[PDB]
């Protein structure tokens, strides 16, 4: 059913309770030192204490840098915001690169808003005013309460409201037999419709007959929604504004991405702090994964300097396979990973190593199991030798074409002949480059 | 006889990928001859696409110019057939003033994943016989009629307002959506068509049940959903193309909602193929994005074609095998095309002449095959039609070697034009 | 107007279009309709 | 006071109508002879019965 | 016949997307 | 909570005494005695707000604490004086020109203090009667000292009806606008009804007269006034940053009216500080604009930080001291930060440990200060947290030398990563 991506086997970091990486566990093999460092980083993130800490994953391509980052994501779970991003994403036609970077920074800070709504729900059995000879003198018709009888499937309750609720009772077309919601706090009546018991099959009006509320009259309990700080920034930057001239004119114009000001983000910070102080909100800071960080230019790294030093920043994981590369945006400034030395100064470098043939064999077997491929031991050995010759990705990718060839042949296993034929049909970078030369 | 919008193109004769059910390429089938190994590889990749299990698998078609890479791509598209998205773009199409190269690649990817959404509607259709006085809070009756039934409906205020706003009149066919109470007038009665005629359209009365359950399957792409959700009237961007950098949050929400629908059985995801012809025209930024866009669970199968040798990657000073960074080359499988022998060129020319509907003598075929081997395949293909026209001007039924020589002298190939230029190069501007 | 595809978005759905294509008054019936007299046989209300 | 508190007027749950022919829950009502019905067969049977009734009366 | 031909035209054209498709593809 | 332990969280100020002399370790601020003293002098100059358009550059080797000095200056300056911090890369927008972005940054750093005399009536509502068929009404409010019965006009009745005032509400009413603001529910009436309602929390009854005049101070920035006065609903651009190239004449009008307000006792100008971190990211055009933006009387104090030395000026091939053109360098004063000694490094590490709440042994401090001198201060500061986490995993309480060595082995610095890379240089791309 589910589609198998290149990282669908990575389920975690495969560390024992002591913090040590098993030889192979939870889809990862080898790279033990890097997985242990990533476990330390997972604990740092779970501590929710440090802001704007950066780790660079550095190593040759195919050494599991993205595998390790996605393992970190799996270890943190779905509740922690994991924002993946490529360095090419900063070059927007609408907003500046700094704005893209800051927006992605605000997408890694999560917020759990817990709001408890208290409502009185039911079908209106009676609307009777309570009359009194109460007033501070006066020969008029006085009421001190409005009796509303609300009927749910569970039972019936008679509510006695402020007499001022009579205005909204007929402002809303509330009669007996109508389904209503009476905000416990707001005290605003709200006619959902009419009860579906008073609904013949010969009635054409629709969106008027709502089922009788289930359960008790008095309940709406807590609604919990998870947002990012960027969601709040975007929402408060341009209001929905669907009620007036804003509606037609703004919708008619294209909604471009804007360069949100620091004023708005500071106000959002203040509001979120007040929400957390009131207990309505919980802050779950996440991790921002910048893959191909070498695609960022010098301006982007210079901004990252300031973005990583803010108390509100997430944890940032940089991946870079560049050996000694000219920094984008500079003509002849080479720094180790295409990253300026002053950005590497405020980073912690986790280095990934080339896999030995046995580790490649284990990875290939794990990938075969993930893809639902039965592979003979001889085929596995030959594919490991191919990967030793060419690369891990190439050998990993022969699995599904070879399985298809075996299926076409009537087999349900990958044998040496199938992998040999697929190796002959498809070329790797080395052989193609030899052909080109 | 009649000309359609589609006519004889470069690849119009490639009806599919000519390989057995064992994926063994026949020497000449479905308008494609030769390139046996590359056609077998294309069949394997096509089976991958049809299974739709593995996400973001990248295939590169490499080889010399005129070796059939776009022919193989069009054959794959023709074997795949409609209703499986095959998006074909050039690497140049991603450089837009509307949106970033990253955004353009994202849209191309979202356009190669197809979604089939089914819904139940439960509508009422019938010819209206009567709508009576609502003057009282208004209350009225509606009489609807099929060829087998008629019923009378008691109208609430909202339905009365909808009916009076659409000016629904006795003797017209409406459909009412029960969930929404939405009135759609689709035609006028069959008692006239009897002196009328206007924007109106005439429909005969519905037969069967007034109230009908109905399953409609809607085919869209992820890009279409993205642009529909991008803004309130964003569906207009499907026409104008004025999409403008759809938000990432919208795309995550759409991915989650699509996953929900797939779990609910509401939606069916059909992953497709994105074909980028001339992928050497991409920047290193675009290749960097492709590295990661393929690692998504909703990524299609990416097919790219390039005739480059060992060239510098665009936007960089680095020499890479196919003008493509080596990190992306590890992420894909490379299909290489062998040049064409005399037999293969002759067969290709024969198929092209069949497409043109032009008859050529065997001596003419020998001469044109030799010309193509000397100059290029495409030049021979063009000489086909040129010699057909020269033969027709001569009032002949078969193209002779004389006509081929005539068109050869009339039209030059790159080498001969370069030579004539070179002996006159001081007359040409800038070298 | 037959090449106005953008306008049709405001008007109909594809199920409605397929319905219309199946239900468009056939040519023969149009002449039958324009020949015959008005069949005004409404039985009038009964309330049984 | 009455304008603002009409109140009362009990909702009066409707009648669960039935089709005379198939004794199924009714989902249609014949404009002539407001007898409810559920199927098209029921409709033609009802109309035949009305024809015979008006012939008799 | 003119009425038939023009009504044929108007009854034969399908929308590219349609209201139902745009409505079902909306996020809540 | 949204403020976590940032890189400069320990910096509470410049740690200077009344003589502007730096105390060795004070306010989370170790060493940098001369640089801190210069920052204190600049801070005094900022507080006086007398001399306009003053530029200071903090120059030093990486990690010597220029940004820490800037953050300390911000903390000691206080929330009242504007302090805008930007990176030089932030002025490169697609919404506006670099000169426009720099003008906006300059005008964010100037604050306008507008004091207006309001007349509010604040009391506890002990009675409100509204008669409705024009409406009639009466309202009685009380402080601790007096009670008064107000006969309400139609506008005031409408305001009260919109704000739904009852007995027991504490409200303030603006005599000019009639705006109703309710501060809570009062001691006397307090609890409210015997209906559904909710929980309760009560405020005090106001004291003194109902009408108390009072003078309120409203603070804005010049940028806010520009944005509000530019676009007729340009106020929402103060959040979206959608203000494209505010007209120069609009700004001249703002300046003239602000000077007029100052002369007429309405406004008081608060000159702030603009902090351009990484000012070497500005190009020659931006520096040329900065030259003349500092000549205006509405110009803040400009703090710039850069670790460059003898570097190309962006947008030019010229070499200049700090990547800043010499004409702008002659406009500013240079504060040089010296590298850190062993004991300063140890003190800073102790302060960061205290900020992060990590206990570590003295042997750990020796080893970590040695590591910081050998590798860098920032790397050691990160080893702080890493080693605390390792110790907690070990289930210890004090971070020992063994944990420090463990995190040294797990996480590399630039030197060791560069060496290991040098060993496997062929495996990395585009060397
Ligand atoms: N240690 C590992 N254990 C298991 N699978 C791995 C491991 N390392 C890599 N893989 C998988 O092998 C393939 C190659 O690894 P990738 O993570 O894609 O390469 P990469 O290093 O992440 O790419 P770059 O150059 O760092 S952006 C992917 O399918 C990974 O999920
Ligand atoms: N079996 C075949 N294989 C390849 N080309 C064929 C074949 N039959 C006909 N052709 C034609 O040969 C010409 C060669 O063009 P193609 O190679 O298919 O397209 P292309 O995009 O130019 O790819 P190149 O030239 O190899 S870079 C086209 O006009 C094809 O229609
Ligand atoms: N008095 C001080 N002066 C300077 N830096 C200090 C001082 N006290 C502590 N620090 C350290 O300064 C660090 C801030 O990052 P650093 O790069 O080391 O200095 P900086 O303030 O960022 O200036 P630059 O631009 O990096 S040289 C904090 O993590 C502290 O450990």
């Amino acid at each position: 059913t589910q589609r198998i991506a290149s990282h669908s086997h990575v389920k975690g970091l495969g560390l024992d309770e002591s913090g040590l990486a098993k030889q192979a566990a939870s889809g990862l093999v080898g790279q033990e030192n890097a997985r242990e460092a990533c476990g330390v980083i997972v604990e740092l993130i779970k501590s929710k204490k440090m802001a704007g800490r950066a780790v660079l994953l550095a190593g040759p391509p195919g050494t599991g840098k993205t595998a390790l980052a996605l393992a970190i994501a799996q270890e943190l779970g779905s509740k922690v915001p994991f924002c993946p991003m490529v360095g090419s994403e900063v070059y927007s036609t609408e907003i500046k690169k700094t704005e893209v970077l800051m927006e992605n920074f605000r997408r890694a800070i999560g917020l759990r808003i817990k709001e408890t709504k208290e409502v009185y729900e039911g079908e209106v059995t009676e609307l009777t005013p309570c009359e009194t000879e109460n007033p501070m003198g006066g020969y008029g018709k006085t009421i001190s309460h409005v009796i509303i009888g609300l009927k749910t499937a569970k039972g019936t309750k008679q509510l006695k409201l402020d007499p001022s609720i009579f205005e909204s009772l007929q402002k809303e077309r509330v009669e007996a037999g109508d389904v209503i919601y009476i905000e416990a706090n707001s005290g605003a009546v709200k006619r959902q419709g009419r009860c579906d018991t008073y609904a013949t099959e010969f009635d054409l009006e629709a969106e008027e007959y709502v089922p009788l509320p289930k359960g008790d009259v008095h309940k709406k309990k807590e609604i919990i929604q998870d947002v990012t700080l960027h969601d709040l920034d975007v929402a408060n930057a341009r209001p929905q504004g669907g009620q007036d001239i804003l509606s037609m004119m703004g919708q008619l114009m294209k909604p471009k991405k804007t360069e949100i000001t620091d004023k708005l983000r500071g106000e959002i910070n203040k509001v979120v702090n007040k929400y957390i102080d009131q207990g309505i909100a919980e802050l779950v800071p996440g991790v921002l994964f910048v893959d191909e960080v070498h695609m960022l230019d010098i301006e982007c790294f210079t901004y990252l300097h300031r973005a990583l030093e803010s108390s509100i920043a997430p944890i940032v994981i940089f991946a870079s396979n560049r050996g000694n590369c000219v920094i984008r945006g500079t003509e002849d400034i080479t720094s180790p990973h295409g990253i300026p030395l002053d950005l590497l100064d405020r980073v912690m470098i986790i280095r990934t190593m080339l896999y030995t043939p046995q580790e490649m064999k284990q990875i290939i077997k794990i990938r075969a199991q993930t893809e639902g491929i039965n592979i003979s031991e001889e085929a596995l050995n030959h594919l490991g030798e191919i990967g030793t010759k060419t690369t891990l990705r190439y050998s990993v990718q022969l699995l599904t074409p070879a399985n298809l060839l075996a299926k076409i042949n009537g087999k349900d296993s990958i044998e040496k002949e199938h992998v040999e034929e697929i190796s002959e049909l498809f070329y790797d970078a080395k052989s193609s480059a030899k052909i080109l030369a | 006889d009649v000309t359609r919008i589609e006519r004889i193109g470069a690849h119009s004769h490639i009806r599919g990928l000519g390989l057995d059910d064992a994926l063994e390429p026949r020497q000449a089938s479905q308008g494609m001859v030769g390139q046996l190994a590359a056609r077998r590889a294309a069949g394997v990749v096509l089976e991958m696409i049809r299974e739709g299990k593995i996400a973001g698998r990248a295939v590169l078609i490499a080889g010399q110019p005129g070796t059939g890479k776009t022919a193989i791509a069009m054959g794959m598209a023709q074997a795949l057939g409609p209703d499986t998205p095959f998006t074909a773009i050039a690497g140049s199409e991603i450089f837009s003033l509307e949106m970033s190269k990253t955004e353009a690649l994202t849209q191309a990817f979202r356009r190669s994943i197809g979604v089939r959404i089914k819904e139940e509607t439960e509508i009422i259709e019938g010819e209206v016989v009567e709508i009576q006085i609502d003057r009282p809070s208004k209350v009225g009756k509606l009489t609807l009629k099929t060829t087998e039934m008629e019923t009378i409906y008691d109208l609430g205020t909202k339905m009365i307002e909808s009916l009076t706003k659409d000016k629904v009149q006795a003797g017209d066919v409406i459909t009412i959506d029960k969930a929404t109470g939405k009135i759609s007038k689709l035609g006028r009665s069959f008692t006239r068509a009897d002196a009328m005629g206007s924007q109106t359209k005439f429909v005969q009365c519905p037969d069967g049940e007034l109230q009908k359950r109905k399953e409609v399957v809607h085919t869209v792409s992820l890009h279409e959903i993205d642009v529909i959700n991008s803004r309130t009237q964003g569906f207009l961007a499907l026409f104008s193309g004025d999409t403008g950098e759809i938000k990432s949050e919208v795309r995550e929400q759409i991915n989650a909602k699509v996953a929900e629908w797939r779990e609910e059985g509401k939606a069916e995801i059909i992953p497709g193929v994105l074909f980028i012809d001339e992928v050497h025209m991409l920047d290193i930024e675009s290749f960097s994005f492709l590295n990661r866009a393929l690692e998504s669970d909703m990524a299609p199968v990416l097919i790219m074609a390039t005739n480059r040798g060992i060239t510098r990657i665009r936007g960089t000073s680095y020499q890479s095998p196919h003008g493509i960074p080596i990190d992306l080359l590890d992420r894909l499988l490379i299909v290489s095309t062998t040049p064409y022998s005399e037999k293969d060129t002759k067969q290709i020319l024969r198929i092209r002449c069949e497409e043109e509907d032009v008859e050529m003598s065997e001596d003419a075929y020998t001469v044109l095959t030799r010309i193509g081997l000397e100059t290029s395949l495409r030049y021979a293909i063009q000489l086909i039609t040129a010699a057909s026209l020269v033969c027709r001007k001569r009032k002949g039924t078969e193209v002779q070697v004389d006509d081929i020589k005539r068109v050869y002298s009339l039209f030059l190939d790159e080498s001969r034009s370069t030579q004539y230029m070179k002996e006159y190069q001081d007359a040409f501007l800038f070298n | 107007s037959m090449f106005d595809l953008i306008g049709l978005e405001n008007k109909i759905t594809r199920h409605e279009a397929e319905l219309l294509s199946k239900k468009k008054i056939p040519r023969k019936l149009m002449e039958e309709i324009s020949t015959s007299a008005a069949p005004a046989a409404r039985p009038a209300a009964a309330k049984l | 006071f009455e304008e603002w508190f009409p109140q009362g007027r009990p909702p009066k749950v409707p009648v669960r109508e039935v089709c005379p022919v198939t004794h199924r829950p009714a989902l249609y009502r014949d404009p002539v002879t407001d007898i409810p019905y559920a199927t098209a067969r029921a409709f033609k049977i009802i109309r035949e019965a009305y024809k015979k009734y008006i012939t008799a009366h | 016949d003119q009425i038939y031909l023009v009504n044929e035209r108007r009854c034969s054209q399908a929308p590219v997307y349609g209201r139902d498709l745009l409505r079902i593809c909306a996020l809540p």
